[PDB]
DNA sequence: CGAACCTGGTCTTGACTCCATTGCCGGATTTGTATTAGACTGGCAGGGTTGCCCCGAAGCGGGCG
DNA sequence: CGCCCGCTTCGGGGCAACCCTGCCAGTCTAATACAAATCCGGCAATGGAGTCAAGACCAGGTTCG
């Protein structure tokens, strides 16, 4: 049954929602924030860049700035030798 | 050997045989067998989970 | 200190399922203690376990 | 190819139906088989693996 | 003790680009349905051999209103 | 006279161990004619979503008088 739970996947996919939300604590408030708003990991849907800054009664432009800032600060391995082995 | 592998179609069993992973029939005598022994908690695991 | 179970079918009667202490052996072919030859009715003419 | 078909009386008699095939004897995982050999030198608790 | 700096971002504003998303709109293709006027008129066709057990059905000899 | 029931036989379903080990089975009158549905290919209304450039704006760490 090529469709059943693979069992070992889903430990793994439960880990690595563990390791990302502590990952995603490491940095401050807004900046998660903005991170869990824009690729949808609080409830599934895909807020985008001005129901973001409605939500945050900010310009959009301030948004994709903190989503650049914090997109590079992922980046950093510091962030992400924690999450390279999980492709 | 086998910790987790393929699984069966239309009933979810681990599959058979040494070509695919498989487990080991634990079959009707071997249920007896533990039931004879008062194994309860064994048999309601290689049972269910 | 986790034991094993070791079953042999045919298993005619309550002792064809027994718990042993596994310990670690260079190899491919599992060691059975002589003493449970009787009870597993198991010579070693390739009888597996 | 002239086979019977198997309709839902044939899902439960007989060896092939659902109790004496999946309800009552089931693979299992965490499971493996060998060949076994004599072990003189285990104490009565231990085994080989 | 104050002046001036230059730099941490913080945020906004406007201008521009790109891109999905319906909306027609027309042709291609796809699926359904109908119609063929000489006469034609009751199936192939195969297997199947164990043995034992329990039970129920059909039948035959036995007596009888 | 025809009427009914006790043993006999005929048939019919159920069962006959258990581990591994294997892996995918068949065949002919034949096309037109049309219409609904579906689909897909190409511009054409977008406005939303993203992206950049520029700046105003602070208020704090760095240096000169
Ligand atoms: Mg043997």
């Amino acid at each position: 049954d090529s469709e059943a739970v693979v069992a070992v996947d889903a430990v793994s996919f439960t880990l690595l929602q563990d390791q990302l939300q502590s990952v995603l604590d490491t940095l401050s408030e807004r900046e998660a924030g903005v991170v869990r708003l824009r690729f949808g990991l609080t409830d599934g849907q895909p807020r985008t860049l001005d129901e973001i800054g409605q939500v945050y009664g900010v310009t959009r432009e301030r948004i994709r700035q903190i989503e650049s800032k914090t997109m590079s600060k992922l980046r950093h391995p510091s962030r992400s030798q924690v999450l390279r082995d999980y492709l | 050997a086998r910790s987790t592998g393929p699984y069966s179609m239309i009933t979810q069993q681990p599959l058979g045989g040494k070509a695919q992973f498989g487990g080991q029939r634990f079959g009707e005598m071997e249920c007896w067998a533990m039931q004879a022994y008062g194994a309860a908690y064994t048999l309601q695991e290689l049972l269910t989970i | 200190e986790h034991p094993v179970l070791l079953n042999r079918a045919p298993t005619l009667h309550r002792l064809g399922i027994q718990a042993f202490e596994p310990m670690l052996v260079e190899g491919k072919a599992i060691q059975l203690h002589p003493l449970v030859c009787e009870a597993f009715n198991a010579d070693f003419d390739g009888d597996q376990m | 190819g002239n086979r019977p078909l198997k309709s839902l009386s044939d899902l439960l008699k007989g060896k092939q139906g659902r109790f004496r095939q999946n309800l009552l004897g089931k693979r299992v995982d965490y499971s493996g088989r060998s060949v076994i050999v004599v072990g003189p030198q285990l104490k009565l608790h231990q085994c080989g693996l």
